[PDB]
């Protein structure tokens, strides 16, 4: 058996975003693309942020992310503080 | 059901020498979940405008462009194509 | 806490 994530060269799960896609009823039923396009834009932006964030870390002396090195990743990052708003630790 | 393991295998991907801490893995889990539900409640609106009973991938992309910021937008959209792509080639 | 602890 193989995955749709594999097909889709993804590491997020495209069955249980289809799944939470199906169970909310956004409308009476999703297409078998809307779940790999939408699992690939969720897996584009939890790179975009860990890069980021990752950075700040380094940056901070530390070998791990904590949440003050994603609130200032995010913070310095127009579109990022734009799309998710800001971290409150 | 999380998307933390998804999150870390990503993680490791971009940084392989760095680690996350369970509160900063919280917030990451809880961006994926909040962006989820902003996507889905667009490609909602937008399959309604359409009297559309399917959200289909043009759906999703349409979301993509209008919730996201400009170069995120048009990024995301990339790699949203590009997995469709791989996915219907597979 | 559990917070502080790695994932």
């Amino acid at each position: 058996a193989t995955s749709r994530s594999s097909k889709a060269g993804l590491q997020f799960p495209v069955g249980r975003i289809a799944r939470f896609l199906k169970a909310g009823k956004y409308a009476e039923r999703v297409g078998a693309g809307a779940p790999v396009y939408l699992a690939a834009v969720l897996e584009y932006l939890a790179a975009e942020v860990l890069e980021l964030a990752g950075n700040a870390a380094r940056d901070n002396k530390k070998t791990r992310i904590v949440p003050r090195h994603i609130q200032l990743a995010v913070r310095n990052d127009e579109e990022l503080s734009k799309l998710l708003g800001d971290v409150t630790i | 059901e999380t998307y933390k393991i998804y999150i870390f295998k990503v993680l490791k991907q971009v940084h392989p020498d760095i680690g996350i801490s369970s509160k900063a893995m919280g917030i990451m889990n809880s961006f994926i979940n909040d962006i989820f539900e902003k996507l889905a409640q667009e490609s909602s609106k937008l399959a309604r405008y359409n009297k559309k009973p399917t959200i289909t991938s043009r759906e999703i992309q349409t979301a993509v462009r209008l919730v996201l910021p400009g170069e995120l937008a048009k990024h995301a959209v990339s790699e949203g194509t590009k997995a469709v792509t791989k996915f219907t080639s597979s | 806490d559990a917070d502080e602890e790695d994932f």
